[PDB]
């Protein structure tokens, strides 16, 4: 039951082969569900749900707000090239926001902005304020909470609008989200000197979270293990890799256990 | 539904 | 610009047999600026079909990007990821481990 609703906006000085000058993703749960960039100038649906539920008032009034969102972050780029006294070239203007909705039905906001690669605004929930991270940041954040209204409309629009919205494409998506697909493991045999390297894969499972440990008699390795990161599939599901060295003799101790919510019980798997 | 009104840096 | 390195991995969709299709997987994260170049290779040369799925980034602002393409992997083809990217001196080459 944890729910997301986040949108990631880029914009470029610079556009680049697969990098438009500004492009706006939507995703629910950390899976898009809706795209626009500045060539096509429309969003459009990245998964089946939101395609069948929406009219073309809502598809028309997303791209409104993405293209105005796009003229505004154009002046973005002009304006924090000068102030920070830079000469024309690379730069990137980036802009992440949204709200959860957890376990317990408490809501939670993300509102964070990034210039050129590093930290520019960042609201902090506590304080309740946009933390500078410089002095040119801080003329934004006086204009956003002392000049106007903006910092109080955002406020308003993450812990109201973005929470309507979330609840809403919940509803229409439960069917793929609170879906489950089994991993295939396989254990391989790695090439090493002197050394036996075990490595687990486990291939195409759904949803995210995954526990991938290697045992021997019982016993979990954490020192001795290496796992990689959680990465994606074409098709929405995941991978991980998990690896330990062993004594050539010791092969038959070690089993990789994967505890994962489409499996009744923890798997355990056998070089 | 994104937000709406974005205010210049 | 706060210029980020890319980390890569090469993966497959399914556990592999030789002469089964499958789908080669490049994932590259972690890089800055956006600017990149991500090919698949066979033999060294580019393979046909290939897709890319939605340029995202992480809360450190770093970008990540899915690389996949349909592949039929034997045991002689050598299968790599070769990614481009200006926090690197060169070009740096991932090869896929098939794990037969």
């Amino acid at each position: 039951e944890p729910h997301s609703l986040r949108y990631f906006y880029t914009a470029v000085s610079d556009p680049s082969p697969g990098v438009p000058q500004y492009v706006a993703v939507g995703y629910v749960d950390g899976e898009a569900f809706t795209y626009y960039d500045s060539e096509t100038r429309r969003t459009e649906p990245r998964v089946d749900w939101i395609a069948a539920n929406m009219d073309q008032q809502y598809w028309d009034m997303v791209t409104e707000i993405f293209q105005n969102t796009e003229q505004i972050y154009r002046i973005n780029l002009d304006t924090l090239r000068e102030r920070y006294n830079q000469s024309r070239g690379s730069h990137t203007r980036q802009w992440m926001y949204g709200c959860d909705l957890l376990e317990d039905s408490s809501i939670r906001g993300f509102d964070q902005h990034g210039y050129d690669g590093k930290d520019f605004l960042t609201f902090d929930k506590d304080a309740m304020t946009y933390t500078a991270a410089d002095a040119g940041a801080q003329i934004t954040k006086r204009k956003w909470e002392q000049e106007g209204t903006f910092a109080e409309r955002m406020k308003f629009y993450l812990e109201n609008t973005c929470i309507e919205w979330l609840r809403k494409y919940v509803s229409y998506g439960k069917d793929v989200l609170e879906r489950r697909e089994r991993p295939e493991v396989r254990v391989s045999r790695m090439e090493a000197d002197k050394i036996l390297t075990l490595s687990c894969r486990a291939h195409g499972f759904y949803p995210r979270p995954i526990s991938i440990s290697w045992l021997k008699d019982g016993m979990v390795q954490e020192q001795e293990t290496q796992r990689g990161s959680t990465v994606p599939n074409s098709d929405g599901t995941y991978h991980v890799w998990a690896t330990i060295d062993v004594l050539p003799g010791d092969w038959d101790k070690y089993q990789c256990r994967v505890e994962h919510a489409s499996l009744p019980q923890p798997g355990l798997f056998s070089w | 539904g994104p937000a709406k009104g974005i205010e210049y840096d | 610009q706060a210029k980020a390195a890319p980390k890569v991995q090469v993966y497959s969709r399914h556990p592999a047999t030789a002469g089964t299709e499958n789908i080669l997987n490049c994932y590259v994260e972690g890089f800055h600026p956006p600017k990149i170049d991500i090919a698949l290779l066979k033999n060294g040369e580019p393979m046909k079909d290939v897709k890319y799925n939605d340029m995202s980034f992480g809360d450190d602002w770093t970008f990540q990007r899915l690389v996949y393409a349909p592949f039929t992997p034997t045991k002689s083809d050598v299968y790599t990821c070769r990614v481009d990217h200006e926090a690197f001196t060169e070009p740096q080459s991932f090869r896929w481990e098939p794990d037969f």
